């Protein structure tokens, strides 16, 4: 449905520091309460946030839900290696939900 | 001015759907008196146009001489404003949108016949009944064609009685003697009451706003009884009122 | 269920078999009437609602019992016109889920058939009710909160009120009618748009008026009417009458006797002839004479 | 436990219709919902739409629907995918994501990357 895209590709950036993930929707979906999913480096994803702004269920601190609308902005306080992996904003209200193209952290080639 | 010309045997209408053949049934119901005094009220066109808000009472027989469609539906109310729900007619394109919802009135209602509706009725609050079908003006649009229209409101339905002919004059300038019976085209299973009645009449603009010619006819009816003369087809050839004369009580 | 929603059903020809067929849908008990019933009743401004229900509440929201729910959320008179229908919505309101809150904390109870739109804040202490819940203030929605968890406990029930209005107004709601099919020249009761009669059916020849429906001679007897089902037109004519008369030699110049049926043709009686069939009426072996 | 153990990774010839199994365990089907999600390699994943699994009543994704032949059993607690037939184009990592109109992630299986290539 909704297409969602979350700015940029690949934030590379130094672990602990704070970071946004603006997921771009085509049609404003704050009633999606998008799922956030944070896709484990080559294993089954974990859904990093449920309800767009609201937080995960079991999930630290740092990982907090945030942005609404046409951009979700999800803010984590401090990136650990679980965030140097690729992410995803998913559809939660939304149904065929779409996947994001993903975002990783990163410093050196 | 009012101008009052004699009904003569005019205002007849099938009383319900029973073929009755040959047979001259009788039956009291709310009728147009025969040879009655109607007021005739000219609208030409200053504008000769008027729009009364005349009293519905019991029932009126509404007749339109015009050969282009000047006069199009009625409004019905028993104050004709907005905290009253009143019912619309009107005969744009082929919808009769009727339409029964708590209207707001302009004080001049007019509908451009070339609309001007969102003015006529302000209010669309409390929309209760709607129904749409095929225009009420189905007769098609040298002579003049001519629209008779008997409403009625009864046992919570809203009852018309209409019939449709060509006229081919207009010097006499008032109903022809000829007898036909309007038939039931629509029953209403609206239930407000309506205590006046009010013309739609449709001006776009000068044609400030000025149309075509029209004639229309208002006659109120009251009970009476008549000897309706079914024929083998069950037409309505002719009936005699009892009450116009002595003879008739004999007949 | 806060606020629930009413619904208004018109022109309707509802069959409500289909709902009870359903296992999920095991509540169609009706406080109003029989389900039997209403399958034939008719009514009018049929009341619908939607409103979600954990089933360990609806006891205290069922008409006749007051709750806190009930209170709150929607007061309903201990007399109900009409059904209560529930079904397990375990699934879709399981994850979890907690969108539908609904009313448990009000100042005041409210009126039986209302819904309250707007959310009321308990007004509970004397201290003022400034920042929504807090202290002596207490929020009414609850967050209805259905998990997986709350799949088995709380379960999820998908549940509609339906009261109907009793027919204030025309009835414009209810169920079928006019089932059976139509035969032609026999002697047949029929009930054509639920006119009864009795009579021998053909078709008529004689035309009808387009408003025209049903036919009235002289007698005014129906003679004529346009099917219900088809444009096709039937007259109506009595079933075949009678009367009997016994000619008799005189009991002593033996016991025969010869039975003569005025003015009924001769093809038209059998031996079933009903009225008075307990005569056997001979035979057709018995000689049988037409006359004027 | 809710964990749920995919199909393993299968070197698969074209044109052939498999079911993939999806093991479940320690859950109510109609109580927890299932869903299904699809990776292509290398880019996001696809969604196979989401099942009612207490009735095992799966409604495909409008881009699947008919595409992929989506069945699992409640009883046996095990999906068996017939993907309609699977082709060369169908290679790609299948994800057991429970999840319903919701779309929540719960527990995904362990990933088939199946590559179907003779
Ligand atoms: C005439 O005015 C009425 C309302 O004043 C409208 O009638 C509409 O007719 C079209 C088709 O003819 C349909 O959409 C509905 O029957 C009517 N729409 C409504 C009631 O919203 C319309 O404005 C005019 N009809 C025309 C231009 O054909
Ligand atoms: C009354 O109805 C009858 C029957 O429909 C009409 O009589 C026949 O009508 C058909 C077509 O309507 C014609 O083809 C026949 O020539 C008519 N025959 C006769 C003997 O009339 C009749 O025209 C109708 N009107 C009147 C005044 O009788
Ligand atoms: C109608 O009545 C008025 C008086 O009320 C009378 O002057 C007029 O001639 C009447 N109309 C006729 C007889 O056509
Ligand atoms: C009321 O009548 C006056 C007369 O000219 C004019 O404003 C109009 O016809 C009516 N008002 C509206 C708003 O149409
Ligand atoms: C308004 O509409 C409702 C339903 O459409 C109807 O019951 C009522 O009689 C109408 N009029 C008023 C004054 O409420
Ligand atoms: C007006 O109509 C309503 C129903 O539409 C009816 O209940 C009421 O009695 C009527 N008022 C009268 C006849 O004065
Ligand atoms: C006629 O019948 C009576 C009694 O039934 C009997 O007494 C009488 O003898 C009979 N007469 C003849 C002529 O059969």
């Amino acid at each position: 449905e909704i297409v969602l895209t979350q700015s940029p590709g690949t934030l590379s950036l130094s672990p602990g520091g704070r970071a946004t993930l603006s997921c771009r929707a085509s049609q404003s979906v704050s009633s999606s309460y998008l799922a956030w999913y944070q896709q484990k480096p080559g294993q089954a994803p974990r859904l990093l946030i449920y309800g767009a702004s609201s937080r995960a269920t079991g999930i630290p601190d740092r990982f907090s839900g945030s942005g609404s609308g046409t951009d979700f902005t999800l803010t984590i306080s401090r990136l650990e290696p679980e965030d140097f992996a690729v992410y995803y904003c998913q559809q939660y209200g939304s149904s065929p939900p779409t996947f994001g193209q993903g975002t990783k952290v990163e410093i050196k080639r | 001015p009012p101008a009052y010309t004699n009904s003569f045997t005019r205002g007849v209408y099938y009383p319900d759907k029973v073929f009755r053949s040959s047979v001259l049934h009788s039956t009291q119901d709310l009728f147009l008196p025969f040879f009655s005094n109607v007021t005739w009220f000219h609208v030409i066109s200053t504008k000769r146009f008027d729009n009364p808000v005349l009293p519905f009472n019991d029932g009126v027989y509404f007749a339109s001489i015009e050969k282009s469609n000047i006069i199009r539906g009625w409004i019905f109310g028993t104050t004709l404003d907005s905290k009253t729900q009143s019912l619309l007619i009107v005969n744009n394109a082929t919808n009769v949108v009727i339409k029964v919802c708590e209207f707001q009135f302009c004080n001049d209602p007019f509908l451009d016949h070339k609309e001007s509706e969102f003015r006529v009725y302000s209010s669309a609050n409390n929309c209760t009944f709607e129904y749409v079908s095929q225009p009420f003006l189905m007769d098609l649009e040298n002579f003049k064609n001519l629209r008779e229209f008997v409403f009625k409101n009864i046992d919570g339905y809203f009852k018309i009685y209409s019939k449709h002919t060509p006229i081919i004059v207009r010097e006499p300038e008032d109903l022809p003697q000829g007898f036909s019976a309007l038939e039931p085209l629509v029953d209403l299973p609206i239930g407000i009451n309506i205590t006046r009645f009010q013309t739609l009449l449709a001006l776009h603009r000068s044609y400030g706003w000025t149309a075509g010619a029209a004639a229309y006819y208002v006659g109120y009816l009251q009970p009476r009884t008549f000897l309706l003369k079914y024929n083998e087809n069950g037409t309505i050839t002719d009936a005699v009122d009892c009450a116009l004369d002595p003879l008739s009580e004999t007949k | 269920v806060y606020a629930w929603n009413r619904k208004r059903i018109s022109n309707c020809v509802a069959d409500y078999s289909v709902l009870y067929n359903l296992a999920p849908f095991f509540t169609f008990k009706c406080y109003g009437v029989s389900p039997t019933k209403l399958n034939d009743l008719c009514f009018t401004n049929v009341y619908a609602d939607s409103f979600v229900i954990r089933g360990d509440e609806v006891r205290q929201i069922a008409p006749g019992q007051t709750g806190n729910i009930a209170d709150y959320n929607y007061k309903l008179p201990d007399d109900f016109t009409g059904c209560v229908i529930a079904w397990n919505s375990n699934k879709l309101d399981s994850k979890g889920n907690y969108n539908y809150l609904y009313r448990l904390f009000r100042k005041s109870n409210l009126k039986p058939f209302e819904r309250d739109i707007s959310t009321e804040i308990y007004q509970a202490g004397n201290k003022p009710c400034n920042g929504v819940a807090g202290f002596n203030c207490y929020f009414p929605l609850r967050s209805y909160s259905f998990r997986p968890t709350y799949g088995v406990g709380h379960q999820p029930y998908r549940v509609v009120v339906l009261s109907f209005e009793l027919l204030h107004a025309p009835a414009t709601v209810c169920g079928p009618k006019k089932s059976t099919n139509l035969v032609k020249n026999k002697c047949v009761n029929f009930n054509f748009n639920g006119l009864k009669g009795t009579g021998v059916l053909t078709e008529s020849n004689k035309k009808f008026l387009p408003f025209q429906q049903f036919g009235r001679d002289i007698a005014d007897t129906t003679d004529a009417v346009r099917d219900p089902q088809t444009l096709e037109i039937l007259d109506i004519t009595p079933c075949s009458f009678g009367g009997v008369s016994v000619i008799t030699p005189g009991t002593n110049t033996s016991n025969q006797v010869a039975v003569l049926y005025q003015g009924v043709n001769c093809t038209e009686v059998p031996v079933a002839i009903q009225l008075t069939p307990t005569w056997r009426v001979y035979s057709t072996g018995s000689n049988v004479f037409q006359t004027r | 436990e809710v964990q749920l153990v995919q199909s393993g990774a299968e070197v698969k010839k074209p044109g052939e219709s498999l079911k993939i199994s999806c093991k479940g365990s320690g859950f109510s089907f109609t109580s927890y919902w299932i869903g299904w999600v699809r990776q292509m390699p290398g880019k996001g994943l696809e969604w196979m739409g989401i099942i009612y699994p207490g009735d095992s009543d799966t409604r495909y994704s409008p881009s699947f629907q008919g595409q992929v032949t989506i069945s699992a059993d409640k009883s046996i607690s095990t999906a068996y995918l017939q993907w309609s037939s699977l082709k060369a184009s169908d290679t790609a990592m299948y994800y057991c994501a429970r999840g319903g109109y919701e779309d929540v992630f719960d527990i995904w299986g362990q990933g088939t990357m199946v590559t179907v290539s003779s």
